């Protein structure tokens, strides 16, 4: 938010008055800039854990496992997976800065993580990615949960069929009318609601003769206009401070969620 | 007396764009809808296009859709027709024509009849547009 | 589209004799407001058209009283009480009920 | 008799363009599903109160209704407003009319005297279809909104929705408490429509892309 | 821009990074006024120079519309002893637009004219003529001894059941009763005829001689302006940032041809935020879309004053056609940095996957981020890689624990 | 907390004056309702495993 | 409201509303911060469960 413009745009008469409140606008701009930097930090922390961009091999011989839905779709302009495409479809005085990482770059990071997990599993996290057949990887992962390897190898086909059916069920459930993505839609709705409430507060007169600064500056002389402009300044400054405080609380909540997501990754 | 004076004719080649103009005087220009009509040589009349009094609503005939752009400037009492993408059949004399129905004067409290396009009231002198190799 | 026609294509009339020239339409020209939207234009040889009849029976201001017309639905006709020498020209009938405005093919009026 | 107004009688509160927005407004609207008095005037036209605003509706094949009368006493003692449409023109004037017991028009009638305002233009009533009107008189302005819609329901107002747009906006500034409709008759024997009174209500108006009101909510209904 | 960064940081040295120093706003190139083409002057003469003013109890109201109202002549006239305006300054009246201006004219005794103002009390304010608390208008009064004097025709209401609402008038003449008896048509016990005349003798005491007072009331909410000052309309201009004034609606923005389907009675259009975004020009009657003039934050990319004094400036969310090396970055078009087709690790972030850095005769470059080195894992259904060696890695991690205990 | 009642209960004059400040009361009610729902979410996610 | 007329009562009521609204805003902000703390504790409790 441009604090000077939001409180009073294209009116030096107010801008001179707004200086008497000191550095509130600088504080608000600094806080919003901190939140903005925090968002890029969160995205980097969650997604940028790969030291290299691992490519899935051209031949999908993963022992019956079918990752076509989760792996990148080559034909698309943006290289998102099928399930990623389903996910993406289902979700003044102030400006919205763009993310540092575009959706293409986040998709690239996700594809790198998928390729590393599929081809090398746990190893690329520890160091250089060490290839291993996917059957043997899932075999050890069975061995990690107290189930011997022969339990997997003796019924590998059933395991692969179950995994494929589960992925297909996820695809079907997500493509349906189900609202499973309500958690991200809540973030979007909260941001939109906060911005709309901030904008609507400009219509409030806060006891002034009119909510429009141009009306006050056209109708009244400077000494008579000043007392109304002061009321409008106080009201709009209070609204902007409330908005920035709410954004700080929401940013703390999102930071906690992003730390949890980074740990989960 | 109602005055309409077309302008902007001449000979041209197929494929380029051209502008016709119509001066207007002797009446309140901005409150009247305006029509463009043409008469190809040796054949009957053809309504080309109409523009609303404020320029908000524009309509054109089936033979000219997508191509022609009708516009006006109420300050200068002028009417225009941009003749984009010509072919031979556009060879015709062209008339700017007034609408019989002006819109209600809003300074009076009465807002009836609703503003509607009606036939051509007064026709201008006319100018010839020839397009051919 | 509201295609329209006029007959006869050319009517030859002695001076002073009454004249009758017809117009027709494919769809009814009566509008929901109750008005029947038909416009007629006279184009004498060598200038732009001139409006004569603006509603089916309403003559335009400045038109001589000899011009008159009537009709309903899809059949319309204009009557001239007595044809004078300046009445030579082409008569075009036109609907304004719907856009585009569609003219008839036009009909000539001449002296015998 | 009485009937139910199924969301009829909503109008554009102000002459400001709004498109693709849900606007919450406070104005004198007709409450949804309210009791509208149905008058079977043809086998009379009683003088009715003007409670801050009136919603008037009617539907006939022969356009018997032609105008309205407004005022307090409806006699020479006080200023009165007249609106009436004959076969060719409307006439609006504000005069100390000495109205008779049965105002109407013959095959044509007036009682004007000693007054200030007059106006003439094309008629908004013409020679199946429902004609709706809303009358207001506030802040010195007398206002009429109107909308015409085809119908097929015989003896009740339709379930559909249609907003009434302005038709008259005059700064007459007279005191109005009573009104009376007037009819056209083929006789002069001096001795059909629904009525509903507006109330202050908060409405939420949906403006579509073309600027027309397509739906509304009566916040106090339920 | 480097000095701007130094000034906003309040330090002579600047670290490597990107700093928002100021806000860019393209300035209005021209001033535009579009008032309605009303020619006739306003009949203020018959309001002030009337032959006779109504009594204060029955104050006469005139409606004023379709005017080029010149308030400078009224303001500069020496006749008016009291020229007091509440919701507007007298000097500004020659540049405002109003709808349906009222003029309430009546005659009144001298010293009690002070009761004619918002929130006042007293017999005239309470029981004869009251202004609203949020009154927007002017009260104009002057001596009228030479015209209204003796003379006893003018009256004022003394007795009345309750305080009047604003802008209502009482004409009743029935005998008011302060006593309990039914004083029907008779001045019984503590009962009086409500109206009694003023004693306007030709040489009555100071403050008792008659005063003629005219009160102008303005309405601003209604859309169509009917009374406007004698300003001169400027030629319209489009597609550039200008200060505009349509019927007193002051503003700044870019005017563009509108596709909105305004009805003929509609003059303004309102956005979802309930702010004016379209307007009908009051002379050409055409609808013009209003959009804000382009603006955005200004960010300075600095390699660090210890490194170099060269900097690059990012104008956020603007097109370089409006800004006055140049490069149209998606996060606002960037100047002072040269685009390079290579890709490197993000040194100084900008946005939309583009960063900047100071590199080789050196200059500030701008490039798309390289997420990492490409790697194709040699996966096969019967191939495994096993480490034959290891390296013990000690990596430091820093975590805040506490902060200073201020009080 | 009912914002209007807390700031001024049963006072229509103060209720009218409070509308001039806009949507502060709605904002505060929304925040408190969010906190209230969040408490139930906390108890659910802790105990409803 | 019983002592003063509307023009002066409004002047008093404006500052009274300002004070009470500021108090309510501070209360809601403190509650939001405390709710964030309690949510952190509840997430920890759910993880421990
Ligand atoms: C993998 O699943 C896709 C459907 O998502 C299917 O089209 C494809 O044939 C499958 N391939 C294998 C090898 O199972
Ligand atoms: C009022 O409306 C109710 C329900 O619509 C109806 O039952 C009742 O008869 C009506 N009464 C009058 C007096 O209109
Ligand atoms: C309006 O007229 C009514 C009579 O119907 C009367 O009782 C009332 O006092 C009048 N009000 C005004 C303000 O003239
Ligand atoms: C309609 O009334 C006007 C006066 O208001 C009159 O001039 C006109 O002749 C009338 N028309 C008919 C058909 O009675
Ligand atoms: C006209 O009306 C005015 C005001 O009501 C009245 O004073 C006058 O006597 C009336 N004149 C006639 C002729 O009715
Ligand atoms: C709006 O106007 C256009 C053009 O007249 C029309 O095609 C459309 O049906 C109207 N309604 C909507 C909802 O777009
Ligand atoms: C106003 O209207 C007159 C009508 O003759 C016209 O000449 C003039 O150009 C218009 N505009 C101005 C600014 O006077
Ligand atoms: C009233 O009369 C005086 C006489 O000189 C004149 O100057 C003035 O313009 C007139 N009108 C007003 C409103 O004062
Ligand atoms: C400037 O940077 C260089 C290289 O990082 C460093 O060696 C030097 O100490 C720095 N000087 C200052 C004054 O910071
Ligand atoms: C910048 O402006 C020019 C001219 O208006 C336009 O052609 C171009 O597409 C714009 N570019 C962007 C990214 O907005
Ligand atoms: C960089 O890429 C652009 C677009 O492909 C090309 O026009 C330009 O010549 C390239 N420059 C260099 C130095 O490779
Ligand atoms: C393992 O690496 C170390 C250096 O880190 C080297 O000294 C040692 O010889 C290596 N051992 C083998 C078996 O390669």
């Amino acid at each position: 938010v441009d604090c000077t413009m939001y409180i009073c745009g294209d009116s030096t008469e107010c801008s001179n008055l707004l200086l008497q409140y000191g550095s509130f606008c600088t504080q608000l701009n600094r806080a919003l800039t901190g939140i903005a930097v925090e968002q890029d930090k969160n995205t980097q922390e969650v997604f940028a854990q790969v030291k290299q961009i691992y490519k899935t091999p051209p031949i999908k011989d993963f022992g019956g496992f079918n990752f076509s839905q989760i792996l990148p779709d080559p034909s698309k302009p943006s290289k998102r997976s099928f399930i990623e495409d389903l996910l993406f479809n289902k979700v003044n005085g102030l400006t919205v800065l763009p993310p540092l990482l575009t959706d293409e770059m986040i998709a690239q990071y996700t594809s790198a993580l998928l390729a590393g997990t599929i081809t090398s599993g746990w190893t690329f996290g520890a160091g250089a990615a060490l290839q291993i057949p996917f059957a043997m990887q899932m075999a050890y992962r069975f061995n990690g949960i107290g189930v011997t390897q022969n339990v997997l190898y003796e019924n590998q086909k059933l395991i692969a069929n179950q995994f494929n059916s589960a992925i297909g069920k996820i695809q079907d459930s997500l493509s349906s009318t189900a609202s499973a993505l309500g958690k991200l839609q809540d973030v979007v709705n909260q941001n939109a609601q906060a911005l709309n409430t901030l904008v609507k507060q400009l219509s409030s007169n806060f006891g002034a003769i009119s909510s429009v600064l141009n009306d006050i500056l056209s109708r009244l002389d400077p000494p008579e206009a000043e007392v109304q402009i002061d009321r409008l300044i106080t009201g709009r400054l209070q609204s902007l401070q409330t908005y920035v405080t709410q954004q700080l609380i929401r940013a703390a909540e999102i930071r906690a969620s992003a730390n949890l997501a980074a740990t989960k990754m | 007396q109602v005055q309409l004076v077309e302008s902007g004719g001449g000979v041209v080649q197929p494929g380029r764009s051209l502008r016709l103009s119509c001066e207007a005087s002797g009446f309140t220009f901005n409150t009247y809808d305006m029509h463009w009509a043409r008469q190809a040589p040796g054949k009957g009349l053809e309504w080309v296009a109409v523009i609303w009094y404020d320029g908000s609503n524009k309509f054109y005939a089936d033979s000219v859709k997508g191509r022609f752009t009708i516009s006006r400037d109420n300050s200068k009492n002028t009417l225009y027709l941009q003749m984009n993408s010509l072919r031979a059949e556009d060879t015709a004399v062209y008339y700017c024509a007034r609408d019989r129905t002006p819109v209600y004067d809003i300074l009076t409290g009465y807002y009836w009849p609703p503003p509607r396009v009606d036939g051509m009231d007064v026709w201008g002198q006319g100018t010839t547009v020839t397009v051919s190799s | 589209d509201n295609v329209m026609t006029q007959t006869p294509f050319s009517l030859s009339v002695t001076p002073g004799q009454p004249a009758s020239i017809s117009c027709k339409s494919s769809q009814s020209l009566l509008h929901s407001d109750g008005k029947t939207y038909l416009y007629w234009y006279l184009q004498k040889p060598g200038q732009s058209p001139q409006l004569l009849i603006y509603e089916v029976s309403n003559r335009f201001s400045g038109v001589p009283e000899r011009f008159s017309g009537s009709g309903s639905g899809t059949d319309f006709t204009l009557k001239i009480s007595r044809v004078e020498a300046e009445d030579v020209g082409v008569y075009y009938c036109m609907q304004s009920i719907q856009l585009p405005f569609t003219f008839g093919q036009g009909t000539k009026l001449e002296i015998k | 008799a009485y009937t139910n107004s199924f969301t009829r009688g909503v109008y554009y509160p102000d002459k400001v363009f709004r498109s693709s927005v849900l606007h919450s407004t406070q104005d004198l609207f007709l409450p949804f599903f309210s009791n509208v008095t149905w008058f079977h005037a043809i086998h009379d036209n009683p003088v009715l109160p003007f409670n801050d605003g009136v919603y008037f509706a009617s539907t006939e094949k022969s356009n018997i209704i032609r105008g309205w009368i407004f005022g307090t006493t409806l006699d020479s003692k006080t200023q009165s407003l007249l609106i009436v449409n004959n076969a060719t023109n409307v006439v609006i004037k504000v005069c100390e009319f000495q109205f008779c017991n049965d105002p109407f028009l013959g095959v044509v009638y007036s009682s004007a005297n000693n007054c200030t305002f007059e106006y003439v233009s094309q008629p908004f009533l013409m020679d199946k279809n429902l004609r709706e009107f809303v009358f207001k008189n506030i802040d010195g302005y007398f206002k009429i909104y109107s909308k015409h819609t085809p119908i097929n329901l015989v003896r009740d107002l339709p379930q559909g929705f249609s907003a009434l747009e302005p038709l008259v906006d005059l700064p007459i500034g007279i005191n109005i408490t009573r009104f009376q409709t007037l009819l056209a008759l083929h006789r002069s024997y001096l001795t059909a429509y629904y009525v509903g009174y507006l109330q202050p209500r908060t409405f939420l108006l949906k403006y579509n892309e073309n600027g027309t009101i397509t739906d509304a909510v009566d916040c106090a209904l339920d | 821009p480097l000095s701007e960064t130094k000034c906003t940081l309040k330090s002579f040295t600047v670290e490597k990074g990107i700093y928002q120093t100021s806000n860019f706003r393209v300035q209005p190139t021209e001033s535009i006024v579009r008032f309605p083409n009303i020619t006739n002057l306003c009949p203020f003469g018959e309001v002030f120079n009337a032959t006779r003013f109504a009594s204060v109890y029955a104050w006469n109201r005139k409606r004023i519309s379709n005017c080029v109202a010149d308030y400078s002549v009224l303001y500069n006239s020496a006749s008016f002893s009291t020229f007091k305006c509440y919701g507007v300054s007298p000097t500004k009246l020659n540049d405002l637009c109003f709808t349906n201006v009222y003029a309430d004219s009546f005659v009144i005794r001298g010293d009690e004219v002070r009761q004619i103002a918002p929130g006042q009390t007293g017999k005239i304010a309470d029981y004869n003529y009251k202004l609203p608390d949020d009154f927007t208008g002017c009260v104009i009064a002057w001596n009228s001894n030479n015209l209204d004097s003796g003379n006893y025709n003018y009256l004022y209401r003394l007795f009345r059941k309750s305080n009047l609402k604003p802008f209502e008038r009482d004409i009743s003449t029935e005998i008011y009763q302060a006593g309990s008896t039914p004083c029907n048509g008779v001045e019984g016990f503590n009962c009086y005829f409500p109206l009694q005349s003023y004693g306007f003798q030709p040489t009555n005491g100071v403050g008792y001689q008659p005063y003629r007072v005219v009160v102008l009331s303005f309405e601003l909410l209604h859309a169509p302006a009917t009374v406007c000052g004698p300003k001169k309309s400027t030629n319209l201009v489009k597609n550039k940032c200008v200060n505009f004034n349509f019927n007193g609606l002051t503003g700044t923005g870019v005017l563009t041809e509108s596709n909105k389907k305004f009805l003929p009675f509609q003059q303004f259009g309102r956005d979802i935020a309930d702010t004016t975004d379209a307007v009908r020009d009051p002379q050409t009657l055409e609808i013009l879309d209003i959009t804000p003039c382009s603006f955005g934050g200004v960010s300075v990319i600095t390699p660090g004053t210890n490194t170099s004094n060269q900097v690059a400036v990012l104008y956020q969310g603007v097109n370089c056609t409006e800004v006055p090396n140049v490069f149209q970055t998606r996060a606002g078009c960037l100047i002072g940095a040269e685009h390079v087709n290579n890709s490197y690790e993000c040194d100084i972030p900008i946005g939309a996957g583009i960063c900047a850095s100071y590199q080789t005769s050196q200059s500030i470059i701008a490039y798309t981020m390289s997420l990492g080195a490409e790697n194709s894992v040699a996966y096969s259904n019967n191939s495994i890689a096993i480490p034959t060696n290891f390296t013990i890695s000690v990596t430091t991690e820093i975590l805040p624990v506490s902060m200073t205990k201020t009080s």
